C-alpha cells in the first residue's frame, strides 16, 4: 500500500 | 461541497467520539490516523510513503465521520505526520476530483 | 473530466520532453518527480511524508502538462517511490474536490  | 486547493484540504473528523483534523488525501489508498484507541482486533500492515515504510494496525469496520458525512470502514493506526484520509473513506463520502 | 477514487487517480504529464504517468495528489503541498534532468538552475531541499525525509532537487518556472492542461510552477526530483502532482500544480489547473 501506497500512502503519499 | 467543493473543495480548492490552494491551502491544505484539512477538515474536522470524528473516530472515538473525538473530534481530530485529517488531510483529504487523493495520494492515499489508505486512512492512516495517529496513534489512538480503538475498538476491537488489529492486524499488521505496512504502508510506504515518500521516504520509506512504516509499520500500522489495522482495524476494520471503524466508525468515523468526515466533514459531516459518516463512514465505516479500514483505519490504519501508526506514525503518520498529519492524519489521512485516503481513498477507502474518500470514496465512501462520494469524493472525486474535478478539472 | 470527473475523477472517482476507486483506484488511484493516475494520468500522463509531459515534462522536460518526456512522458511519465503522476499521480494526483491533494495530501503534497509540492510536485515531486522521479530522478531526470531538468534545465536551469536548482537547490536542494528535504521533503517528507509517511517513512520521513528524502532529499531532492528544487527547479522552480518549470512547464509541464497534465492531462492536457499545461501549468508552470516548481518541481522537485528526486527518489520518490511514485510521480506525484502536488497541490502547487492541481490549483493550476483549477482541480477541486467535490462530496
Ligand atoms: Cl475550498
Ligand atoms: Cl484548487
Ligand atoms: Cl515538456
Ligand atoms: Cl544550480
Ligand atoms: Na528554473
Amino acid at each position: 500500500d501506497q500512502i503519499i | 461541497p467543493q473543495i480548492t486547493l490552494w491551502k491544505r484540504p484539512l477538515v474536522t473528523i470524528k473516530i472515538g467520539g473525538q473530534l481530530k483534523e485529517a488531510l483529504l488525501d487523493t495520494g492515499a489508498d489508505d486512512t492512516v490516523i495517529e496513534e489512538m484507541s480503538l475498538p476491537g482486533r488489529w492486524k499488521p500492515k505496512m504502508v510506504g510513503g515518500i521516504g520509506g515504510f512504516i509499520k500500522v494496525r489495522q482495524y476494520d469496520q471503524i466508525i468515523i465521520e468526515i466533514a459531516g458525512h459518516k463512514a465505516i470502514g479500514t483505519v490504519l493506526v501508526g506514525p503518520t505526520p498529519v492524519n489521512i484520509i485516503g481513498r477507502n473513506l474518500l470514496t465512501q463520502i462520494g469524493a472525486t476530483l474535478n478539472f
